């Protein structure tokens, strides 16, 4: 009746480094990207990862100090040591940075920037703007503002490149 | 609520299915335990993450 | 931004953002992504008569937030 | 007057020390030692001025 803890099935535990330990110069960062409980990268070695948190943008490189970031709807960039850039777009979630050389970005929804379309965003933005005036109450206005902000961020990311 | 315990089923292989449990300590007491993980040497795996 | 002042929780904010993101996906991939948002569920309690009295503790759809 | 920039400098080090100890309690040994090492490299400058003061006060 010793209920096996669900985490025990997952043997890929997090590698945390002790404070007093000697330093190691790392050349790659182990990135773990997850969408709706589905990982796209499994401890992939990358040169750097750019993530847009609440306060601002962050460029995470190997050896970055341990930190927790609350992401916002925005693009995410991954640059490999080879010299290849891969861009996704996330709607939210958290990013955990470890001083040991790991970065786990678990987002509610992470989709390729290519999969998104421009005209679809434009029409949706117009509809939300029209519906904002006809908002039932304050809560509806805030919800529409959230939707508008997400669409604007998507459009800005597409127009950037 | 002191805790929320989710009991579900886990699928190891095509036929080996077991019962698994997720415990979610209520925030109020999770904050208190995160305190011990930040100060005392106790809980070393959760020292950096806690900090 | 302004949704916190109205009592909306963070999880509901995440759900709305994901639903909007899915609505912005192309038609082809929308077949898959849109499945990951549709809230097809309810909350019920069986009563003495056997009827499944539906509960209203939490809204199901985003529009009900 | 040079001591004004010295006494303040010490407070800055100790001010940072408390913050550092708050977010890395285990590594108090390194932080405290470095604080006292710097306090001596700021006290030196304080002694620099004090010597000139005594020279211009007793001569």
């Amino acid at each position: 009746h010793d209920l096996p803890e669900g985490f025990e099935f997952m043997e890929h535990k997090v590698v945390n480094k002790d404070i007093h330990a000697p330093h190691e110069n790392l050349e790659t960062l182990r990135l773990t990207l997850t969408r709706q409980d589905e990982f796209l990268l499994r401890e992939e070695p990358v040169k750097c990862v750019t993530v847009t948190g609440t306060n601002g943008e962050y460029g995470i490189y190997p050896g970055h100090a341990y930190k927790i970031v609350q992401l916002n709807p925005s693009p995410l960039t991954v640059e490999y040591t080879d010299g290849t850039t891969k861009k996704y777009f996330v709607s939210g979630g958290f990013a955990h940075i470890n001083n040991e050389g790991s970065c786990d970005v678990n987002t509610v929804e992470c989709t390729l920037l290519d999969d998104l379309d421009l005209a679809i965003a434009e029409k949706e933005l117009a509809a939300q703007q029209a519906a904002l005036g006809s908002a039932k109450d304050d809560k509806a206005k805030s919800v529409v503002e959230i939707r508008i902000s997400v669409i604007e961020a998507v459009i800005a990311a597409l127009k950037h490149h | 609520a002191d805790r929320y315990q989710v009991i579900f089923n886990r699928f190891v292989s095509a036929g080996v299915q077991r019962n698994a449990v997720y415990n979610i300590p209520s925030y109020e007491k999770w904050k208190e335990d995160l305190a011990d993980a930040a100060s005392s040497d106790n809980q070393k795996n959760r020292y950096l993450f806690a900090n | 931004s302004s949704w916190r002042d109205h009592g909306i929780s963070y999880l509901k904010y995440l759900n709305v953002c994901t639903e909007t993101l899915h609505s912005t996906v192309k038609e082809s991939r929308r077949a898959k992504y849109e499945r990951w948002s549709k809230p097809c569920y309810t909350a019920q309690r069986p009563d003495g008569a056997g009827g499944q009295e539906t509960i209203d503790k939490v809204p199901i759809h985003t529009k009900d937030y | 007057i040079a001591l004004a920039g010295v006494g303040l400098g010490i407070g800055t080090i100790f001010g940072n020390l408390l913050v550092a100890c708050a977010r890395q309690p285990n590594l108090t040994k390194m932080l405290f030692n470095y604080a006292i090492l710097g306090f001596a490299l700021t006290e030196a400058i304080g002694l620099f001025a004090l010597m000139l003061a005594f020279l211009m006060l007793f001569s």
